């Protein structure tokens, strides 16, 4: 296929440049799983047992001994394809644009194809984070213009039955009134027998800066640690600092029994095989990508957005 | 002016807004089987880079000039300053893209005309508009250049108000 | 690595490109040999 | 590559029966050099060297020496690449329309491949020649619609900073006529250390018919081809003088040196034609081939050229 | 029509056009009638 296939070829040779994707960070290796699925649902079935009658006695003659019972729940996950196009040089071209330490036309923004695709699949990749964290889609520092996604398509932060906790706009600024929400989202939060686990805590920036101001000689993020240590059992917890929120707070524990990512196995960008060829040197190429999976348990995710206006 | 348009001392600083350049990438949503044709511009009459244009024939070549939407051939969405080369997608087809406009405050959704100067307005302005174009975003300044997105579809039936 | 070598065998369109340039540079020396004015 | 383009192994089975340009008739072996350029600008830099005084004579013990500087000019030049398209048919319907004498379909104008490429080659080869010699594009007799090109790309005809005659209308007959311009025009030359070249001249078809009249009460033995030949002698150091006549040309004389240091052509590598690879396809037996070349690369000193034109209106 | 300057993307090419002549050649027969002697 090589010997046929250049770029397929280029694929192969630069595919290791391309860095991993950060919302790696927000999972535990244990509660990724890839599926086999390019384009429509998943039904998962979970099995449960559970115990009737207290056990019996095994003593002298008996046939009546008490049962354990068991129960199931399915649930289906969508998963959706996309696709984008480039333009790139094409092989016979590229030495007549090879210049002094650099290929391309700086004029006409032409890139080699090798380049162009590691250029492209960052910025897929970087699609791929905004999404599983916030669970919209779309191209704007406003947030407008979103993609309309399947239902059953959800991130973790509008991911629905959970803890979601509102701090008005009169308070946007009392740190007081924020950890009072957060301690009331903590309350409600429901773990059952799997709360010894580590917890993921992530902020927005302002919140970061909130949070390192002192506890009205101790921090607010001290304070926090302390109060999420209280409940999951004093197990690790780790705070994140991410630009894609905006005035949010996500709490969620790093549990596989609780939250699972269930991604494709071609999820992060591929190659096409079809590549669009004419008389001059340009080409155009382009790269699948497979969005969804995230599957949580109900009451697990505690969302804490500090309204604005 | 130009596309391109220089040394830096230093560099210039999420993927999201990238794409406000003048010399971005005209085409928001590409399409294999659309038609592309080059043709000669005036280099000293009008700069007809993502604007409306049309066929003037000359006595030594035919030349695309910047034109009102009454006489428009097409869009103008690439240039090749070497060559003085412009690359026109004609209004047959259709177009989804980045467009040079003048006013710098218009909404989503509106109803626009290409002026005289291949530039997009507001189809309020009283001329009878005969292309159908549609604000697909907010008008935005590159400082200054003004840029919108906007949707070509043909030639409207009957001419509007 | 010219069209006139019946034993050359292009691996590719470049190296056929190719080719073609050198057998018209080919054909032009040998104009220019034969040439007499 | 042959086991799988038949396109590519029927134009190199046939690019042996393209005949060569009647370009190379007007330039020296030595003069054509080609470059690796397919389009762009190309720089070449010539170095001088000057004396700055007397040269010092050499005896007992001296520090002091006379100095030699140097200087240098840079020439940028311009290449343009082209294309055409041809439709043909395709290689497995050729069986469907071969004939007892002939293939392909004259109803319809089709031909094969093959003998498509060969046309469209020749008529390729013929544009290039006609840029080549006038520095002008155009596929009209009345030479209007030009193709607008670059900057620095000039042809034997249009070379800026030359010697140009004209011929009145008037005297568009007399022959001695012609001969005082072209006298001045010589005259007028400049070819500095290098004088000592041969000369090529390039005559008109009807020019070429005056020139082979008795000298003129008309003269024996002698004829005004003769008198031209020896009038450039007086100025070429008594080199040779080769004339050549071109249908291309129309009441116009072009005197030139065949020197690579005063005029050089330094063509693309591509500049003839060559097959593109995309191919088109469908489901019909038509299908679209391309052939590329480039143009440009002529390169000449100052006052070195002289074209002698004879009105008519 | 003039060449095409292939220089970022384009499409629509000038062509070339081919054309086929077809030559053809008459030939007539004709015969004279003259009076002689049997074998003035």
């Amino acid at each position: 296929l090589f010997d046929e296939n250049y770029y397929a070829k280029a694929v192969a040779n630069i595919i290791g440049e391309v860095k991993d994707p950060i919302m790696y960070k927000w999972f535990s290796p244990d509660q990724i799983e890839d599926v086999d699925l390019q384009m429509g649902y998943q039904k998962t079935v979970k099995w449960d047992a559970f115990l009737n009658a207290n056990p019996t006695t095994i003593a002298n003659e008996v046939n009546t001994i008490s049962t354990i019972g068991f129960s199931s729940e399915v649930v289906r996950l969508n998963y959706l394809k996309l696709q984008y196009k480039f333009r790139h040089l094409k092989q016979t071209s590229e030495k007549f644009y090879t210049s002094d330490s650099y290929i391309g036309d700086i004029n006409n923004n032409l890139l080699p194809f090798a380049q162009a695709y590691k250029l492209a699949s960052s910025e897929i990749i970087k699609l791929i984070n905004h999404f599983v964290l916030t669970g919209t889609v779309s191209i704007q520092k406003d947030g407008k213009n979103q993609k309309r996604l399947l239902p059953n398509m959800y991130g973790l932060l509008n991911m629905p039955e959970q803890i979601k906790e509102e701090v008005a706009s009169g308070d946007k600024d009392k740190m007081d009134k924020i950890f009072e929400k957060i301690e009331a989202g903590l309350s409600k939060l429901e773990l059952g027998d799997e709360f010894s686990t580590p917890m993921m805590v992530i902020v927005d920036p302002a919140t970061s800066l909130k949070l390192v101001k002192p506890y009205a000689c101790e921090k607010w993020e001290d304070v926090l640690i302390q109060t999420i240590k209280a409940i999951n059992n004093r197990e690790d917890v780790y705070i994140e600092t991410s630009n894609l929120l905006k005035h949010k707070i996500l709490i969620y524990p790093l549990n596989s029994e609780l939250i699972k990512f269930k991604p494709s196995k071609y999820m992060l960008p591929t190659p096409n095989e079809q590549v669009d060829k004419d008389s001059t040197d340009v080409a155009h190429s382009y790269i699948d990508f497979v969005l969804g999976g995230l599957l949580a348990t109900r009451k697990t995710i505690l969302q804490v957005n500090i309204k604005q206006s | 002016y130009s596309k391109s348009m220089i040394e830096n001392k230093v560099f210039s600083s999420c993927f999201k807004s990238k794409n406000e350049r003048v010399d971005a990438y005209s085409f928001a949503c590409s399409s294999y089987t659309d038609k592309i044709e080059e043709y000669l511009y005036d280099p000293a009459n009008s700069f007809p880079y993502k604007r409306g244009v049309k066929l003037v024939p000359k006595e030594n070549s035919i030349y695309v000039e910047v034109g009102a939407d009454t006489d428009m051939y097409g869009i103008c969405v690439d240039v090749c300053e070497f060559s003085c080369t412009a690359y026109v997608l004609p209004i047959t087809n259709n177009f989804e893209g980045y467009l040079v406009t003048r006013n710098p405050s218009i909404k989503i959704g509106e109803i626009l005309d290409i002026n005289n100067n291949g530039v997009i307005i507001k189809a309020g302005g009283g001329p009878p508009t005969a292309i159908n174009i549609y604000a697909l975003s907010d008008s935005f300044t590159i400082n200054s250049i003004n840029l919108i997105k906007v949707a070509i579809f043909g030639n409207r039936g009957l001419e509007k108000t | 690595a010219s069209l006139l070598d019946s034993n050359f065998v292009p691996i590719n369109f470049t190296e056929f490109v190719q080719a073609i340039s050198n057998t018209y540079k080919q054909r032009r020396i040998q104009f220019y040999e034969n040439l007499k004015r």
